[PDB]
């Protein structure tokens, strides 16, 4: 099993300290104060399709957001080598089994605060003895990296080898017909949580074809006439269950091999992803699998912000540098649409009615979302949402390459 | 084969010799004997965490 792992903090948006209350420490949905495997926990029972949020968790992402800034605070230990304590406040024990008031013996010291500080397990040395029980750190602190390098959207991680997909995968993969993504994600969180995992196991091999299969599904490249493995992903009408998206396998053609090996990292670049749960699904999912394995690779600074640019164990622009694209949903979800009519299972009418429908759609999300941002304003104390600009809803980005990759890596 | 996890079969346990062929092999010198010594150990039981 992967026996280390770097990290980075969040970044402060000028504000000069971490941004949560105490509130927020005291209303996790899991065991009581602590952060670790709990980012499903509000939905682990569910009825219905409605979004779950409210007033003081107004977005789909709020509450990640919320744990992810409330981690940056007390993470001291695979910085400075120490458990500290932040307005009284600190872990129960080494382990860091849940969060506590500070014990009138021994306070630990105060922390300093900071922020974008890298992180390395090996400062801690308790962590490899105690492996068998802190493993979820491990997929946790994962996670906030892959969120913090990013001013607009969480990255993961893509690939697809030469090799046809084999046997073994396939046979755990028939175990997971006709369930919702966002099921497959609450899944797939949960396997890589609770105990540590070799890098080399069936099970993970099979999360990273998911992702890359709902990714190819995403773009339209694969469909109902051209699976994977008879894999794919089947879609609603977005005028009503825009997200029930699940998984089916199918006897018809089958997508050949790419030429070589792609693998690419991913990134939503427009502010739609924090009150979209697909987007949410499909990189926890894919950031799952990159937990227990590790990075294959740096990622390149050049598309970054500014405090991502040169992160030691993250980011850089030397040879084997991976480079990462971005997309917006909406030209996304015309790519998608005009595959469906040139593979033909719609015609242009539909086709038009569908782009309709998908842009009036996404337009109650960004008027949601603005409205939503000016309530709870940045400098109240906590970033319940991530704050962004109206120009950003706009933005195009890299979505012409991004169907690109699918094309090149479906085949 | 010692550390490795094998199944029950509780209902009746006679399952248990024919289920995993190989593990606690006499050495005595036959056919079959000569052809489980050739059984590798990893492949007994579960193999996942």
């Amino acid at each position: 099993a992967q026996r280390q792992f770097f990290g980075l903090t969040y970044n402060f948006y000028g504000q000069p300290a971490p941004l949560f209350d105490l509130n927020d420490l005291q209303e996790l949905a899991g065991c009581y104060a602590r952060p670790w495997t709990s980012r499903f926990s509000h939905l682990a029972i569910s009825t219905g399709s409605l979004p779950v949020w409210s007033a003081r968790y107004p977005s789909v992402a709020s509450r990640n957001i919320i744990v992810n800034t409330l981690l940056g605070a007390h993470l001291n230990p695979f910085a400075g080598g120490q458990v500290t304590s932040h307005q009284g406040i600190t872990w129960r024990d080494p382990v860091l089994s849940s969060l506590a008031p500070v014990p009138a013996i021994q306070p630990p010291p105060v922390w300093a605060v900071a922020e974008n500080v890298p992180l390395d397990s090996n400062n801690y040395p308790t962590y490899v003895l105690n492996l068998s029980s802190m493993w979820p750190i491990n997929q946790d602190v994962h996670i906030m990296t892959m969120w913090a390098l990013s001013d607009q959207g969480p990255i993961y991680h893509l690939e697809v080898p030469v090799d046809p997909m084999p046997a073994a995968t396939t046979a755990a993969l028939m175990a997971y017909i006709g369930v919702p993504i966002a099921h497959l994600a609450q899944t797939a969180y949960r396997f890589a949580g609770q105990l540590p995992q070799s890098p080399d196991s069936t099970m993970v091999s099979t999360i990273r074809w998911l992702s890359a299969i709902w990714f190819g599904s995403l773009t339209g490249r694969l469909n109902r006439s051209r699976t994977c493995n008879g894999f794919y992903f089947e879609f609603a009408k977005p005028a009503l269950n825009p997200d029930q998206a699940v998984l089916k396998w199918n006897d018809g053609a089958r997508a050949a091999p790419p030429a070589a090996a792609q693998s690419s990292y991913m990134r939503c670049i427009s502010p739609h992803w924090q009150h979209q749960i697909v987007e949410v699904a499909g990189a926890l999912m894919s950031q799952s699998v990159t937990a227990v394995t590790g990075l294959p690779a740096l990622i390149d600074e050049a598309t970054l912000p500014a405090w991502s640019q040169g992160v030691a164990n993250l980011t850089g622009n030397g040879q084997g540098v991976v480079p990462c694209l971005d997309y917006n949903p909406v030209p996304m979800a015309a790519a998608r649409h005009l595959q469906w009519r040139q593979d033909g299972l719609i015609t242009a009418a539909q086709e038009a009615q569908l782009n309709n429908d998908y842009t009036a759609y996404a337009l109650t999300i960004e008027r949601h979302l603005t409205a939503m941002l000016v309530a709870n304003p940045i400098a109240a104390g906590r970033m319940p949402i991530q704050p962004f600009n109206a120009a950003d809803f706009g933005q195009a980005g890299q979505t012409a390459a991004a169907v690109a990759l699918a094309q090149a890596m479906f085949v | 084969t010692s550390g490795r996890m094998i199944r029950a079969f509780e209902g009746r346990p006679e399952l248990l010799a024919l289920a995993y062929p190989g593990r606690a092999v006499l050495p005595t010198q036959t056919k079959n004997a000569q052809f489980l010594s050739t059984a590798i150990a990893d492949r007994i039981g579960r193999l996942d965490r």
